[PDB]
RNA sequence: UUUCAAUGGCCCGUCUUGAAACACGGACCAAGGAGUCUAGCAUCUAUGCGAGUGUUUGGGUGAUGAAAACCCAUCCGCGAAA
RNA sequence: GUAGAGAUUCUGACGUGCAAAUCGAUCUUCAAAUUUGGGUAUAGGGGCGAAAGACUAAUCGAACCAUCUAGUAGCUGGUUCC
RNA sequence: UCUAGUGGGCCAUUUUUGGUAAGCAGAACUGGCGAUGCGGGAUGAACCGAACGUGAGGUUAAGGUGCCGGAAUGUACGCUCA
RNA sequence: UCUGCCCAGUGCUCUGAAUGUCAAAGUGAAGAAAUUCAACCAAGCGCGGGUAAACGGCGGGAGUAACUAUGACUCUCUUAAG
RNA sequence: CGAAACCACAGCCUGGGGAACGGGCCAGGCAAAAUCAGCGGGGAAAGAAGACCCUGUUGAGCUUGACUCUAGUUUGACAUU
RNA sequence: UGACAUUGUCAGGUGGGGAGUUUGGCUGGGGCGGCACAUCUGUUAAAAGAUAACGCAGGUGUCCUAAGGGGGACUCAUCGAGAACAGAAAUCUCGAGUAGAAUAAAAGGGUAAAAGUCCCCUUGAUUUUGAUUUUCAGUGUGAAUACAAACCAUGAAAGUGUGGCCUAUCGAUCCUUUGUUCCCUCGAAAUUUGAGGACAGAGGUGCCAGAAAAGUUACCACAGGGAUAACUGGCUUGUGGCAG
RNA sequence: CGCGGGGUGGAGCAGCCUGGUAGCUCGUCGGGCUCAUAACCCGAAGGUCGUCGGUUCAAAUCCGGCCCCCGCAACC
RNA sequence: AAUUUUCUUU
């Protein structure tokens, strides 16, 4: 037979489209502040995501 | 056709065999209902 | 076919050249000793990657098999084989 | 040699029971074009020797001029026994 | 409905053609799932496929190139002087 | 002793079998073609005669003697008008 | 707007409660050793399920309703099912 | 100015026989140079070692509870320990 | 998280996801059907022998410790006439009775103080060697015939018996398995296990001189075949029609 | 082939291991009663426990062989 | 628990 769609699916062409995202959505690194207090921070743009 | 896909092929758009297809399957077998544990629809359930 | 559980025939050993008492009783297939040369060669060849290297018989013609009475001497223990006819019933005395 | 006259004469090769075939190949000409060599075997024939037969695996005349011819020892092959 | 992109019918022209797919008329679509240049990625039991076994350099129900290879053929053809 | 080719057959008389029958299929005997040229049946593998080196002369076979065409528009007795 | 009935079959899944299996290794019974029995590993199945906006399957015979025509209602027949 | 396809040799008909529809064979009808433009009856016209059917102990694409295997996957034992 | 898991080796299961390969022959084309593929009887078979068709009528892959062997006794199937019976020739009788019965199974042949029925005894349905017949290439297999060397059975004995009254009833190499011998070998010398040999059987190939084998192609390919089908003609007239 | 399981009235099922007496349902048959129709009633039978052999004071049962069916596993 | 039916008239 041949290799099927699904198989065709490992990359290449059916790879992500990631030029116009603006970064991963991580939250933090666990550091000192979060573990044993808080930090303030200030949002300053929302922005949609593709 | 049958050698793009498992469904592919016959003088009717059909195929065949059951779509339910076993966990432990080869790629390139592993098509439609991968290890189903039910099938149909389904009318009240938790 | 009915065969009497001692006939008196001709005994072919050597201290009993003369007609004695046999008691009959049929012959069977050994146990297959896998200690056999063609059992070894056939492991042998069998392993390895290749597959099945010798045939496998899977037509079953000739249902029934011929009869093999196996004689022993009461006094001389000596042991004879006959061989009867093909038949689908057997049954001693 | 040409032509005429009388009579006779179907296009070659091939497969085939059967080809002129409405069976296949062939427009024409020149050159090329297909049972060879080798390891064996079998029969027959010729030659040499003969219960023996086989010098060239090898060594020498060797240097001349020597892929040749010539000579030389022990094994060994086949046969002499099934 | 123009440009652009296609190709329904005439089963028109041509069909040793202008052309190994063209020409004319007619027809579909024409502000988006639109068309397209350049760069780049996917390579042969693999790619890619709005899925026709379609496309993958005039080659696709498994591309092209060289080698194994002078592959095998119980089949076809041929096989040369009296 | 060694070895080639052959291992698709076919036609006619007679004896037949299966079929409505067949230029059909399958058997037996013999003679042939295949591999058989020649004379005759206008033409033809099998039918008739006859089996073939190159020629001369003679005589025939089967078949013919109105012309084509070599040979009596011969002889005798009858029948027939389509 | 509906998507009716059906888990007997084949697929899927599930607890392995079948313990009903049984390859390597390990335990012991013999032998002087090479060499047999028990036990074990999961199964998948035998069960349960799902149930078709998943593979697939879903007729006919009879009493008939004022007859017997009828062909609504009814009941068994394969059942997975009118 | 200037080809190509095709081409055993060639080319008027009837009947017969024949590999069962002949241009050639047999018997007849006949038969006079060299040419032009059309034409589509015939040459069983041309193309292409029939694509239909059968045979081959020849293949290939595809399918499956065909035979033999295999990537993968599952489980166990041993080592890492 | 953690001596689990991962990884390495081996083993069991699964695995058209993938690989390789097969998927008979005869055939009035092939396919379906069937076995005319190994065999037997009558006929076709044309009075020596041989002789085909998917010609006709049918059989066989079994069965029998007796349905084998020997000996002895009797004669069968039917028909007529009888007895009580009560249709029943049930049974028991006398005559006629060339086989019109039986002889395991198809058919043909053979058989009457038997080859049939009954009774008695037995295992010649035993070991071994050569010769011969049929199918034949005078190879094999199967089957069969007449002898020989032993041991037997049965009869008083002459004799008969090496399976079934005769014509069918079955199987190579390799491998496995059994039996056999004061049997041979394991090649440095020994003992015991084990293994390998020679001889005689069995386990089977029915496509029966004996491969281990499922389909599709309406996407298809190649070598060929008019040995072979559809078309193409030709031949034939079984039907229909028409004419006496 | 190796192992394991089953066969029981006309039908479908227990009993076997817990040898001492073969039972249940469907079904058939017998009714007089619900004044009279349906409907109903209780009981009765119906089994070589597939075949053969062995055992014991005694076998469907326990054991072994055979016939049929089924499941697993293997198959020069 | 369980209890269906009583033709058209005199
Ligand atoms: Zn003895």
């Amino acid at each position: 037979g041949r290799v099927i769609r699904a198989q065709r699916k490992s990359g290449g062409i059916f790879q992500a489209h990631t030029r116009l995202r603006k970064g991963a959505a991580q939250l933090r690194t666990l550091d000192f502040a979060e573990r044993h207090g808080y930090i303030r921070g200030v949002v300053q743009k929302i922005i949609h995501d593709p | 056709n049958p050698v793009d896909h498992p469904h592919g092929g016959g003088n009717h758009q059909h195929v065949g065999h059951s779509t339910t297809v076993p966990r432990q399957s080869a790629p390139g077998q592993k098509v439609g209902l991968i290890a189903a544990r039910r099938t149909g629809l389904l009318r009240g359930a938790a | 076919v009915n065969i009497p559980k001692t006939r008196k025939t001709y005994c072919p050993g050597k201290n009993c050249r003369k007609h004695t008492v046999h008691r009959v009783t049929q012959y069977k297939k050994g146990p297959d000793s896998k200690l056999a040369q063609g059992k070894r060669r056939y492991d042998r060849k069998q392993s390895g990657f290749g597959g099945q290297t010798k045939p496998v018989f899977h037509k079953k013609a000739k249902v029934t098999k011929k009869v093999v009475l196996r004689l022993e001497c009461v006094s001389c223990k000596y042991k004879n084989q006959l061989v009867l006819k093909r038949c689908k019933h057997f049954e001693l005395g």
